[PDB]
Order: C-alpha cells, then structure tokens, then sequence
C-alpha cells in the first residue's frame, strides 16, 4: 500500500506499464518559447466512478479535452491553444473477494471512430461528452453517433487484438488496480487540445462481472488522471 | 566517350528494383526527424504481442464478446479444442499472430498461449490442458489425454498457465484441449459458473518468408 | 500440399521497408488528346493519398505514424499519327491547379513535371517527405475546424500533392484515348504505434466508419 | 564495352534536375567577376530589413501615402488592430517581410515590430501596445488589454519602441492592438495631431521551406 | 486547414540558387515544314530575355545586378510520314539571323545548333554568362544613346542572343506543323543588390511602365 | 553527365552472355543451404564410374 500525493491530491494506491517504454518528458529556440506550468496541472483529477454490472459492455474516454473541465488543466485548455502532458491513468475497481471479471485497460493512441449508419458524419457530441464515458453496445446501432458495438470497438478492428497499445489486465482474481503512461504520442510537437484527442482510454470487460444474490450488483471503476510534464505555447513578447 | 553495350533488361520496368530515383524537389529539404515513441522496426514484433484469441466462437457467438469466454461450470467431453495453426484455422486466424502470417507464405516457429482463469478468488478446480503432436490424434478420454503430454493447471494456486507450442509452420498440425480433471468447487459465496481467456504470440522468435498478398480483402 | 520440415531462421523478409516498399498499382485513368475544348476528360488528377485500394491501406493501417519518400513510375499506354509526348505534373500541396487541358497553371516554374515521349522506359518522378509534421498520420482522432466544426477524422498534415497528367499535343487528326497507371511505392520508410489489424470491410475512402463484423469464422462446438 | 541497363527514367525529361548540361560555347571564356557591392547569398535576408507597414489601410487611402500613417490625436476604442501574420493580412501581405514569404507555403519564425511615434519633440503621452496570442480573443478594453501582455510605451522619453512577436507560422493569429493610456499632452506651440509610424522584418531567424509562385501575379 | 507546430529551422530553401534555378516554360511557338516558300512562319524566334512572362520577371527584378549561365531544354512536339530532325540555332548577340527558313545564316559555323530528331530525349543547350559587362541588369536608369535621345532604359549589356529553331526536312507530303517549348533555367546564378518587389501588374515586356495601384487591400476602419 | 556511345552489339539479346540479372523479389531472402550428401562439381564424375556394357546386344 503506497499512498501517493500530487500536489494537494492524495490517493492510496496497491506495476505501471509505461506506454511504449517511454516516460513523458519536455521538449528539449527563441521563436517558439514553451511554458512550463508544473505547478497544479500535475495534480490528480478522479473522475466520476462508474458502476460496472453484468450486462455492462464498456466504456471510453478521449483526452486530452476529457479534462476539460478539470481546475487549471481545463482551464489552460482554453488560454493556450498548443500543448503537450503525460496522463498516468490509475484504474482502480475496489470489487469484493467473490466478485469476478476481468476487464481491458487500453489507451489506443489516434482511435479514429466510424459512425453507426455510414455515408454521413456524426455531430461531435457523439465522441466525448468531458468528464462521463461513452459507452459500447453489445449489438450494432444505426443513427447519427458512434458505431459503439464491440468486437469492433470503434475502429473496425477486432477488440480482442487491442492488446497490441498500452494496455493493462484487471482480474479481479489476483489483482484491482492498473496504472499506464502514455508519453504524448503524436507526429507534431504540441498540437491543439481541442481540436485533436491524442489517445482513448477505453475499458473493456472480456469476462463478465458475476456474483451471487447477496452481493452488490455492481463494481465501481474509478479513474485517476495525472497530467505529467504539461508544456504549453509562449504568451509573453520576445 | 565510354564504349557502352545495353544489355537484355534495358529500357524496362520490373516493379520490383531498388534504383536510384531522379528526385522531384531537389532543393527541397525535408523536415527534421523528431523522436515519436513506439518505433517498428520489424513486423515479428507485433506477432509477439499477446491478444485474446476467440475459442467460443460458435454459430452465434462471433459478434458478440462471447467469442473470447470459455464457459467452465460433464466430465467426458473437453471444454475446448482446436487446430494449432495460426493459418487456416478459425480460432488462430485473426490474432495478432494469425493475422501478421497471412501476409506470407513461408513461415516457421513456435507459439505460446496463455490462459488466464476470470473466475472468483475462491473457485478452486483443476484444468488438464493436453498437446497432440502433428501426426497423432485427439484423446476422446480424458485417461489418454493424461497419457500423453498435458499440464494438470491447479486454478486455486496460479491463476494463467502458459504453453509453449513448437513445430508450427506452413509452406494436419497440433491440438489443444483441456479436460476437467476436477470440478470447480466454490464456496457459498461465489458464483458457480467462471470463464478462462486465452493469448496468443510467438514464443520465442519466430520465422517468415514469402510475402503475398492477404486473403481477408476483397 | 504436405506439411514440410520449413527449417531455416530468418526475418529480413518481416522489416517494414521490405513490407510496405513494394510497388503497387494505384491509379487506372482515361484522357483523350483533341475535342471539348473545355472539358475535365482531357486531363487525370488522382490526389496523392495511402487510402486508395484496400489492399495497400490495409498495410497502412498497422501503423498509427510512418514517414516514407514516394518515387511513383508511371505506365503510360495509347489507342486510336505522330509520336506522342506526355507530360505528368505533380502539385504539391501548396499547388495551384489547372481547371481545363489549356490552363496556365501547366506552366507553373514551381510545379515539377516529367515530359515523357512515347516508346521510351517509363517516366519516373520521386518526391520526398513532404509533410508539415514528422510523420504521416494514418489515422486522426481529431477535427480540422476548431470548436468540434464538420470533417472529422481529416488532417491537413498527411497531405501529399496531386499529380496531373495530360498530353502535350496540342491536337491529333483522330481521336487517341491514352491510359496511365501510376505505381505508387513507399521509400525509405520509417513506421510508429503498432496498430491492430482492420477486421471490417472499408466503406469509404474518406473515413473509417464500418458494419459491426463478426470476429472469427464460426464453428458447430468448441470442442470440435 | 561496359554492360549498362537503363532504368526506369532513362531519356525522359524532369524538370527539376541538375544534371551537366553540354556548353554550346566550349571555346568561350567568360567575363571574370568584379566585385559589386551589395550581394544576396539567401533571400531572407531581404525578411530581415526594415519596412513601413500600411496598417492605416481603410477603404479611401490606400492609393496615397495616408496608408502608412497612423492618426494619433475617445479613448474607448483603440487606435489600430491588426492579424499577426504576414500571410493572408491585409496589413503585412505586401511588406518585405509579408512578400517574401507569399513565395513559399511553409514557414515559421518570429516577427518584430518597430513603432516611430512621427510626432513633435514636445509632444508626450503613452500609448499601451497590447499582444494577445493566437488562440486569445481581442481585449474590448483598455483594462482587458492591460491585463494581458502590453507595453506601456511613454512617448516623451522614448520615440521607438520594439517588439518581437514570436509563434508565426503557416502551413487563427495574434493581435498588436494599440490603446489610449494617456491623451497626448502638448504645448500651445505644437500641433495636436501626430502620426505613427510602423515596421515590420524577421526578429532574429526565420525558417522557410516550400517554395510556390505568388498569388499576386495574375 | 488547421495552424500546426511547424517545428524546423532551415533556410537552404531560400538561397538564390534555390530560387531562381527553377525550369519555366518561356516561350510557345508554332512553325510548319512546306509551303510558302518565303514565308515568316516557318521557323521560331524569341529573342532571349528574362522579361518574357511576368512570373519569373517579377523574380529577376527581386535583384538589380545578377550573372548566371542558362540551360534551355526544348519540348517539341508535331502534328499533321517519315522520321523528323529538328534543329535549333542559338545566335549569340553579335550574330547574324535568318530572313528565310533556306538562309545561309544557317549554315554559319559560329552559330552553335543542335540536331534533335524526334523520339528521343529533348535537346539540351547550354549557354555561358555572355554579357560585356560583369553582370545582367535587371534595370537600367540610362539611355542607350548619348545625349539623352530614344530608346530610354535599354542597355545592351543585358543581350543574351536569340534562339531560331526550324526543321531541317526540306519538304513533306502533306502539312506538319511542330510546337516548341522553351524551358529557361538559370544557373550558376549570383545577384547583387536586392530591390523592393513589383507591386503594380506589368503593361508591356521592355519597359517598366505601370498604372498607380493601390498598397494593400483596403479593410473598413483602423480598428477592425 | 558521363558521356557515352553505344557499340554495336547494344539493346540486343545474345542468348549466351552472363550479364548480372535483375531480381524480381530483392526483398526476398532464400532457403540456407543444408549439406546434402553426393554433390557433383563436374560431369566427368559421372564418366569415372564403372558400369555394365551390354556387349552381347544381338538382334533379339
């Protein structure tokens, strides 16, 4: 039990998998100067816990902007328009000893998705709604929105081969907890934070949750964001 | 000047040369090289990412995420079985392994599998996961799978069992079953019914030669 | 066919240059020589793009970021006379276009051009990285408008040029109706975050969206 | 002789190539070079020289030299405002700076502005040089200008003050909004209206790639 | 389009030979084979001068002084027989010219030609920095005849000589008529001391006359 | 460039020359060489042997 503190947030904590054996960094010139906040930004940001049943087929988030309304981080999101961060994710899901599952903590860098009834587009709001996840479907859909069946999770590809990313299992026989970092994977050096959502965290339960009449029917998924070395543009004169 | 000859094979274009191309834009120069994390260097490197591979995949079962759950929780017939071919083969075909050997014709090595047991903290039971070779056939008992090679997989000390499948290559291969040694005992508490996922990559390092053209598109 | 001992170590064959480095057939296009003086059938355009047949963008896909020169040769055929001469234009992408077969911009110093003569080895233009960013993006979970506008998915990053081709001569007694295939290759490739391979059929070339497939060919048990 | 294949590309014509070309005049001796004083080695250094910016570019002075000035002498709405970026602005598209760069399409650098108060020697006031930057909206007050980045450049003691606008590039900009601190203070001697002059060149470096032709040239 | 991190530093794009070393088609024209047996339009001209399309002109007059070799490729094509031989005759400035298509300038052993027959690859020709002087002007304040007489802004140090192209078929059984297009390159090139760049369009091809344009685009106030 | 001139004897096909090939499949990596055994280097490997010669070949 390792309790961790960012700022003026603590968690308590029970292997991190660094995404792509990188860990996040700056970016090292005059006429292009980064700021640097370090102070907050780096602090961690839970989300709203998501109860996890049966039936449920999962969930996603896209960052950078699921953040977008969370204290300095959301709000230097709207006063620079280039930037750069880290994001460990903490998963935890504090289920019982007679609960059992299993689930996919996947982060799929550029998860480009592809609407429910194709030949046209979806209106935007269908992707992210900030801080709640979208979730799947376990069948196909139809309408102006996102093509949320799993097997082919957004993509068109199959889900179970969505190992291939940063990713990390929750048995709940032997473990809760997963922690990934993901190191700004992207083909500029800072894009834009509203326009662009550079990875998409999205859980997956492959074994369903089960249990018994005297149990809760749900296990709360919590998620913990840190943004690390968040870098953004200049905004003073040179 | 130099006395030149041209000889047969002048003044064609076989697709496949390696020659030095008159570039478009000499006085362009292109933009600096950053460091992007995750570089590929090698296709076998991504044949030797596990991924979930769909033994349940029945009749109605492949849309759905049923596919990669084998239902655990009858002693005389195995809880699984397929081909030990990542071609050809419909449980092996769209993995990660399965699917980066299909861009090829000539391919040898072994392949690992995992088997990761989602069932509760408290279930108990064992699992024997019993190998055929190439040539021999699958055990219809559970007695001769015992008498060749298998792995008696106790769930209630470890919870993944890995394999290690060698003499896999193309140019009538392998079998992985499991049988109930015991059944899954549970106490009041937890449910009765668990399910076991499994993984697939390459074990060790693996082989691969003609490149062709995939059968999947159309 | 026999399963053979298939002895031997190796995977130079498996390295991303000798997997995407392979020339492939991209772009199949008519254009006449004489007639309709303003007409769009007089000239081809094929924007330069990785999404063309399923076949290459399936190995595209991969891969989230690759940089790669392209060196495209052309196979210029003709039906029905003088010899012939053509000429292929490649913009870049910051380009002006032509609109007819007789427009200025065919005479644009900046917008390089191969003028190939009939009978000869077929014309070969390179061009290089060309890209704002440091890679190609093959996929891009993001808007062009700010403020979540219209065109998803869309990058101005991975944009490549187009390539216009026309004949040189001004006109013909008959009628001669020229075809161009342009082999498209990757050169020099570099490739980033492994992807998984794409399991649905493609539906358009502009965007990723598809019908929920099912994941495996079925079978009757799972003990079978 | 010497076994030779012709590749793909033999006998045709590419435009952009720096092959030998055979001399028509192989005898001709050429004129020797005399030193001429003032040569260009790189055309940014034509970005990098000083010029006079019409930022006064209304619909009636455009054709006289009342573009280049800017009237000084209400002081809730500011005196000038203009896009930062020598492309696609009205104000910096035919500078020497905006017009060596309409010849290429990607660019990036800084930029810095020179603002020579052409008033009298007794005049003194201040003016509030407000930067907002690229993805900013413009401050619709004095306040909301002093609060961001700015420069309150008093006239009486100094009659040039420089800026260096960073984060130029095109492949949405900044503002240079100018503001009344301070009404201009002069004796009965001087006149009460004074003018402003503008300048623009690359700040220290600037980079520049694709070369295109101009859109001015019809 | 989106405003991305363009993130490099390079000026090598910007140097002069990386300028104006740029292939631009100069100079379309068309000549025949037979008829007319003293006639005009049976052979080209083009008396060479950076001033032909306002495009490059406007280049060359970023500079006042500047020296340079030059390599023309020619692109000729023909319409409507036997195999075509072509020939093109550079004149330097002190040369003598043809009247006729059957001259005896053209035999003039001074006069450097190049025989291309059709079908194989252009004529390339290339022309040394000739000027009496030790650079070509772009501008000349200063009239050619002394005592302020005729002919304002014409020196003769900036002649670059002319360029008569014809067949070298004496005749044909029915009507060819060839068109030829003159790719100018400067190379080599050095310039000396930069000039403001045109604003005005341009009126005529030798003389820097102009009608008063306005600087900028207007836009409605100071402030918006 | 270099200049050259073509001989006589150019863009013809000799059926016996020994000109260096373009491959078709460069990418393409072959089989490792195993040793297998009784290689012939020579023809007259063959000749050396001893072998029974029908001398009695009359008519039937």
């Amino acid at each position: 039990v390792r309790s961790m503190t960012l700022g003026n947030s603590t968690i308590t904590t029970q292997n991190v998998v660094v995404g792509y054996g990188e860990w996040p960094s700056y970016l090292s010139t005059a006429e292009d100067q980064p700021t640097q906040p370090d102070v907050a930004t780096c602090r961690f940001y839970t989300l709203e816990s998501v109860q996890w049943e049966k039936t449920s087929p999962g969930w996603w988030w896209k960052f950078p902007e699921a953040l977008k309304n969370m204290g300095l981080f959301g709000q230097n999101m709207h006063y620079h328009y280039l930037g750069r961060a880290g994001y460990t994710i903490h998963v935890q899901c504090n289920a019982s000893k007679f609960h059992q599952g299993c689930l996919l903590v996947v982060c799929v860098p550029e998860a480009e998705m592809g609407c429910a009834d194709t030949d046209t587009t979806f209106p935007a709001t269908e992707l992210t709604t900030e801080d709640t996840p979208h979730v799947f479907t376990s069948d196909s859909i139809t309408g102006k929105k996102v093509q949320a069946a799993v097997c082919n999770a957004g993509m068109g590809v199959g889900v179970g081969n969505l190992t291939i990313f940063p990713h990390q299992w929750i048995n709940l026989r032997t473990n809760n907890s997963a922690t990934i970092v993901i190191p700004y994977i992207n083909s500029v050096p800072m894009d834009n934070m509203f326009r662009h959502y550079n990875f998409t965290l999205m859980i997956i339960p492959f074994a369903p949750l089960n249990f018994t009449d005297g149990a809760t029917a749900y296990v709360p998924i919590t998620v913990t964001i840190a943004p690390m070395y968040a870098e953004y543009n200049g905004l003073r004169l040179a | 000047g130099v006395p030149v000859l041209n000889t047969p094979g002048s003044n064609q274009f076989l697709t496949s040369d390696d020659y030095q191309s008159p570039s478009a834009m000499p006085q362009f120069d292109e933009t600096p090289e950053m460091h992007i994390p995750g570089e590929v260097r090698n296709l076998m490197e991504i044949a030797e990412v596990d991924s979930v591979v769909p033994v349940n995949n029945v009749t109605g079962k492949t849309k759905s995420m049923d596919a990669y759950q084998i239902p655990v929780g009858d002693k005389t017939k195995p809880i699984f079985s397929f081909q030990m071919d990542p071609g050809y083969s419909s449980v092996l075909k769209r993995t990660l392994l399965g699917e980066m050997l299909n861009y090829y014709a000539h391919w040898s090595g072994s392949v690992k599998l995992t088997f990761l047991f989602c069932g509760s903290a408290m279930a108990t039971g064992k699992l024997l996961i019993s190998y055929s070779p190439p040539g021999a056939s699958v055990p219809t008992s559970r007695k001769d799978a015992m008498l060749g090679t298998h792995i008696v997989w106790d769930i209630g000390l470890q919870s993944s069992c890995v394999l290690c499948v060698p003499w896999i290559s193309q140019s009538s291969a392998g079998y992985i079953t499991c049988w109930y040694q015991t059944n899954i005992v549970v106490p009041p508490g937890a449910p009765t019914s668990c399910d076991v996922l499994c993984f697939a990559s390459a074990c060790n390092d693996f082989s691969v030669r003609l490149l062709r053209d995939t059968p999947f598109m159309a | 066919q026999t399963r053979h001992v298939v002895n031997f170590h190796s995977r130079s064959e498996s390295t991303i240059e000798n997997f995407m480095g392979r020339a492939a057939c991209v772009f199949m296009d008519q254009y006449k020589i004489n007639g309709e003086e303003t007409s769009t059938d007089r000239f081809a355009v094929w924007t330069i793009n990785i999404r063309e047949m399923a076949q290459l963008r399936r190995k595209c896909e991969m891969f989230t970021y690759m940089r790669f020169d392209i060196e495209m040769t052309m196979v210029i055929t003709s039906c029905q006379m003088p010899v012939l001469t053509h000429q292929i234009m490649y913009v870049p992408p910051g380009g002006p276009i032509p609109a007819k077969v007789d427009g200025y911009e065919w005479q644009t110093s900046t917008n390089p051009s191969v003028f190939w003569t009939e009978g000869n080895a077929p014309p070969r233009i390179s061009i290089p990285f060309i890209s704002v960013g440091n890679a190609y993006s093959s996929f891009y979970d993001g808007w062009s408008h700010f403020t979540q506008d219209g065109t998803y998915g869309y990058t101005t990053l991975n944009a490549m040029g187009k390539l216009y081709i026309r004949h040189v001569n001004r006109s013909s007694p008959h009628q001669i109706t020229s075809t161009i295939r342009v082999y498209f290759k990757p050169k020099h490739i570099k490739a980033w975050v492994p992807r998984p391979p794409r399991l649905c059929p493609y539906i358009n070339k502009r965007d990723v969206n598809f019908v929920v497939t099912e994941i495996t060919d079925s079978r009757t048990s799972i003990t079978d």
